[PDB]
């Protein structure tokens, strides 16, 4: 392939380089339309800037945290952490989600890949070894309420068991309930005059829940779930301005108030280099 | 003696002249078309209204100023009261339609000024109050008044900032949006035509808005000495293969 | 060789080596050839 | 019981590995693709369609008019604004070429610089754009600039004038965060002529100006881009 | 293939073993040229000498260290080692370093393992099993600040997680800009009159950075990391004098004043044994 | 699921060893090869140039 | 001995993969199947036939 | 495979939609017998319905 | 590849992909037909 | 076997077995035959 041809003096008629931006084209102009070029060959294929490439590699995606202790009067598992959970979402870490929302539709199968490990930062004879199982909990299914209910069952559900300090790795396919998941919505569920707008509607796919297997030991054990995330099979359409300003909540487009120049001002003139 | 320039755009009962065009843009290099059977999900029959829906609508005019920020207009909110398309749309559970968009300005070769013309997909508006503060429906849903960008933010309302499009982005970046621009000295309208872009293969008309068309001035009105200040700007749209589906008792929606 | 029966179950995709500009570089509806006047 | 013997790495996670994995959910059927309008594949693709430059950056808060580079009439040989070639850094950082360009380390290629004028149709004007390749400072006036890669530009009925930055290099890539060794030239623009207004007008006439990559653009090695962090994660 | 083959005496008028040195060349004299030889086989291809075999062995290229403990008021997290990097270069250690720069200019992949062992040199209860999060942290790329920056994320950036006691292992290709990595390179930046000289310019080739991913238990942990370097798919041009005196810096050819004589006086006469 | 035994010698790490490992930058394309005058293949072709032997020593 | 390397999620359960097991009882013979009128091969089989609504729930 | 055939007005002798439910029969009704349909596909096997996959996890 | 020698350790079956609900659908002695009078 | 899609991730290379001193040992510019005297 080459990447520039041989091309010499020209005193024309035909004049490439003068255009009309008015017309919304980006007409293609090469270095050889304006000064006398040599051949000079490509060399490079774009393999790496391929989507597949750009959203294939996995990224942290959540962190969360539940804890081993004696649950014998506790009121409220869910608030010990004795279990926790997880309403499933992508957009609530923000190095991903700025590389998603280049484009408005995006399709996918996700591998998801869950590091636990664990912390005992108070005074223990040992490290235990605790088994945790994380379980998928889809819109419409009884939702657990103790660390140890017949949810965990999970005669229906799928769920895996792995040992904190490894990593568990899975695939589930392209989930959506449309041709592709709206990275943007500018909707609302229904013509209601209060009801939320966005794609949170949307994008309700149920949530995550992680727990641990093994009953209390004398001392207590923190364990941090961190839940990675690597799309395969990508399709991407229509693309969009990159994101500027920080963002303030899953699901909405909104930036926060007295928010910085985003555009670094120049420390001289406009003449200036 | 055809010129980039001079066109003429004939849909239904209605037609459009201009003498001094730029070209005209189609999205993703797509013309509208009707929704294919392979594509379908509903098993209804659509019904397609034909020359009495795809028509050119004209909404009323905005006045450009040099104090303007630019305006948003958003479909198919923006026709929900035009003739028997808006009926349709309010009648049927499920529509979907392709647009010409005909934005015209014109004034003298001592005038400058240049507006951009840009259809986006999917434009979800932000708060301005931000965390994670809602824009409420009427709000998103301005009908053929669209929404001014240099008016006073409100509450429920979306933010107004133009360097910002209405939701994080530089406006600077908005190129990447089919579009056009309307240079006084070289232009005087802007057409673009949007195939129906969605996610699904038939929408709600009403809970959904698919696309923003927003004019925005960039380089400043500057007119003649002692001229008025001002020049009006008219858009004029036309829905083009328009299906609805799903009929019914008659959507009510807020306010 | 796949070990898995479903699809998603399988590595990454493969390079689109599709690429095409001109749906979002040139979207005008009537043709532009570089070297001829702009507007005629 | 065939005999194995284990790796260094074995259990190791590499985020950018890639495997086989039990599906969690088997035998499930997707959502049939329907048709949509704008496949993207490769983000080469994008950064072709070109975006204004903030060249304007002089102002104090990000504001329209800095988008716009301003003209005077009747000025003679002066300079109407310059800016060094780090196309991750400065007025080019927020374009979306900037912006795509900060997710890798490298680029190598041609730049398309593009200038719209928008001054009123019965004005006139010559400018001439400089590309001083690297190795030398940025160009100090016109004589100097005009020893590079230049085009006059004449103001016509043809709005906009498409200038190209030509790969001009010894090593066949650059670093797209801003360094020494690996520095492209500087851009300036002075006026060739004058930009003369028609009666009954005046004041300011500006510029509107674009880039874009050309199709002879290479970017690799993929990282994390310095526009965008965050303290806390977000939430619902 | 002979090695030597068999030659009796000689009385020519064509005498091979008078040279002019002054040529530069070094004639290719043999024993049978001035001895009588008897025919010998070589029985040995020179393998092990090839220069993909010489640069092919794992050398360690790196220790580093980081800890794990309580950052609750810790200002500098970096200076607390709670996460430490590694300024990529491979003149460091100059074992490796003699081999290499036995050539100008060499082109390799690299291979790396990475070694961790813990260290817990005052009293603990036990070993907690922590897990290591080594990042490729190349330029132009947010540094990280604390050990649990958004930066850890690492959406684009390829990372590792493995268990410290274990070793990790990975292969980069080769990623200079150039044709070749330059051993030396007597040039500067640009021409100022004060800028470094040398190939530390040249060969900023990012950094590489570590941590523990665990919160901290109740005793401090010390974590020692050791990167080892492989080069795989050698090419190597224009040999040059091996190293004789110490090295001083990374990437200066600098050695140290009043260093010893580097060639062994005899003991005894230039005559003796 | 295809039944295994692990060897002894299973984790090691040995600097000698020689196998296949994932690349950290999938799809990366190096910079090409330009031709370079002097490319060695095996140290046996340098110990034939000659260099002078410090022969007087006595220093 | 043949080098390999195991990836993230060796030893994890997940409940819905399915792979091979030894048989506990090798070389057992199941009780011959009989034809028994009535058999269910899709969930989607039954959900045709109908059955009653209870519409006038307020009691 | 196809979800619903196109069907257009119907003024017959012939109505698909009068049955006699005491026969312990459910007669095989689609939309296309008492709307006006356009074709659609299924896109569809059932495959996750089948009892090996019901009872299998 | 089955690595093991009896039938029950084999993985999971593979869609019957048979179908037929007419044997609880309409298990009538006189076939009825949609269309045709429910009652003769 | 590669099990790996990229190069950089194969083994070592295998032996050059090209080995030609000359360019080291003899970059005279006229060729020089042993034997014969050095200087004519
Ligand atoms: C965009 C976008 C991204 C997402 C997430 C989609 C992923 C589908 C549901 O994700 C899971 C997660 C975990 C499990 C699981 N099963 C057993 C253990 O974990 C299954 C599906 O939604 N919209
Ligand atoms: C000579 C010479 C040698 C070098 C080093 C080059 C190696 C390229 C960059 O090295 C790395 C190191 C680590 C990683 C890494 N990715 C995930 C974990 O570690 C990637 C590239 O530079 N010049």
């Amino acid at each position: 392939t080459v990447a520039s041809i041989s091309s010499g003096p020209k005193h024309t008629q035909k004049v490439p380089i003068l255009t009309a931006n008015e017309t919304g084209a980006t007409m293609p102009v090469l270095p050889s339309d304006s000064i006398e070029t040599r051949t000079t060959y490509m060399h490079f294929n774009g393999s790496e800037t391929d989507v597949e490439c750009f959203l294939g590699r996995a990224a942290c995606v959540h962190v969360t945290e539940i804890q081993n202790k004696d649950a014998t009067g506790i009121d409220n598992h869910r608030e010990a952490k004795l279990f926790n959970d997880w309403k499933i979402n992508l957009s609530s870490l923000v190095q991903l989600r700025k590389k998603l929302e280049l484009f408005t539709y995006v399709r996918f199968d996700s591998e998801y890949t869950i590091l636990a490990t664990a912390s005992q930062p108070d005074s223990a004879n040992y490290s235990s070894n605790l088994v945790v199982q994380a379980m998928y909990v889809p819109p419409g299914a009884p939702n657990p309420k103790e660390w140890d209910d017949y949810t965990w069952q999970s005669a229906s559900n799928p769920s895996v068991f792995f040992k904190v300090g490894d990593t568990s790795r899975f695939s589930v396919p392209y989930v959506g309930l449309a041709s592709a998941y709206n990275c943007f919505y500018d909707g609302y569920s229904h013509d209601d005059a209060e009801t939320q707008y966005g794609i949170t509607v949307l994008a309700h796919m149920g949530s995550m829940a992680f727990r641990i297997v093994n009953e209390h030991d004398e001392h207590k054990t923190l364990v941090k779930i961190r839940v990675y995330h690597r799309a395969k099979h990508v399709e991407a359409w229509i693309p969009r301005a990159p994101r500027a300003l920080p963002y303030t909540s899953i699901g909405r487009t909104n930036y926060p108030k007295n928010t910085e120049p985003v555009i670094k001002k120049r420390k001289g003139d406009i003449k200036s280099y | 003696g055809y010129s980039d320039r001079v066109q003429q755009i004939t849909l239904g009962n209605s037609t459009i002249t201009t003498q001094e065009a730029a070209n005209a843009v189609v999205c993703y290099a797509e013309w509208p078309e009707y929704l294919p059977d392979v594509d379908a999900s509903d098993v209804n029959k659509t019904s397609k209204p034909d020359t009495s829906v795809c028509r050119f609508y004209t909404l009323d005019s905005k006045t450009w100023t040099t104090g303007s920020k630019g305006w948003c207009w958003k479909l198919p909110d923006a026709l929900k009261d035009m003739g028997v398309f808006g009926q349709n749309m309010f009648f049927h559970s499920l529509g979907r339609s392709g647009y010409t968009v005909h934005v015209q300005c014109n004034a003298t070769k001592f005038h400058s000024g240049c507006l951009l013309v840009v259809v986006i997909p999917e434009h979800q508006l932000a708060s301005h109050e931000g965390g994670n503060v809602s824009v409420k429906y009427t709000f998103t849903h301005p009908g053929e008044r669209g929404i001014d960008l240099s008016s006073a933010n409100e509450v429920g309302g979306p933010v107004k900032d133009v360097l910002y499009n209405m939701n994080g982005t530089l406006l600077g970046n908005l190129l990447i949006f089919p579009h056009q621009f309307i240079n006084l000295r070289t232009n005087n309208t802007a057409t673009i035509v949007i195939p129906y872009i969605n996610s699904v293969p038939i929408d709600s008309m009403t809970r959904h808005n698919n696309v923003s068309l927003m004019v925005i001035p960039i380089a400043p009105l500057t007119v003649p000495t002692g001229a008025t200040p001002s020049l009006p700007i008219t858009v004029t749209i036309a829905p083009m293969c328009t299906e609805f589906s799903g009929i019914r008792s008659k959507s009510i929606v807020p306010q | 060789i796949n070990y898995y029966k479903d699809a998603a179950s399988t590595s990454s995709a493969g390079q689109s080596l599709s690429m095409d500009p001109s749906k979002f570089t040139e979207p005008v509806k009537d043709l532009m050839l570089k070297g001829a006047p702009a507007l005629n | 019981g065939l005999p194995t013997t284990t790796l260094p790495g074995s259990g190791q996670f590499l985020t950018t590995d890639d495997r086989q994995s039990p599906s969690a959910l088997p035998n499930y059927e997707p959502t049939p693709r329907i048709h949509i309008p704008g496949k993207v594949h490769n983000l080469l693709e994008i950064i072709q369609v070109d975006t204004l430059i903030p060249m304007n950056n002089t102002h104090t808060k990000d504001e329209v008019n800095s988008y716009l580079i301003p003209l005077n009439a009747n000025r003679q040989n002066e300079q109407v604004f310059g800016t060094n070639l780090f196309i991750g850094d400065g007025v080019f950082k927020t374009t979306l070429l900037g912006e795509i360009v900060q997710y890798y380390t490298h680029w190598s290629g041609s730049l398309r610089f593009s200038l719209m004028y928008t001054g009123p149709a019965l004005s006139s004007a010559k400018l001439i754009l400089a590309y001083t390749p690297p190795g030398a400072r940025g160009p100090q006036d016109r004589r100097e600039a005009m020893l590079g890669t230049h085009v006059v530009w004449d103001i016509g009925l043809q709005s906009t004038i498409v200038m190209t930055i030509p790969w001009t290099s010894g090593v066949q890539f650059r670093y797209t965060d801003p360094d020494t060794y690996t520095s492209a030239g500087f851009l300036s623009c002075w006026y060739q002529t004058s930009l003369i207004l028609p009666p009954e007008t005046t004041g300011q006439v500006y510029l509107l100006s674009f880039i874009s990559a050309c199709p002879d653009f290479k970017l690799r090695l993929m990282k994390d881009t310095q526009t965008i962090s965050q303290t806390v994660a977000l939430t619902e």
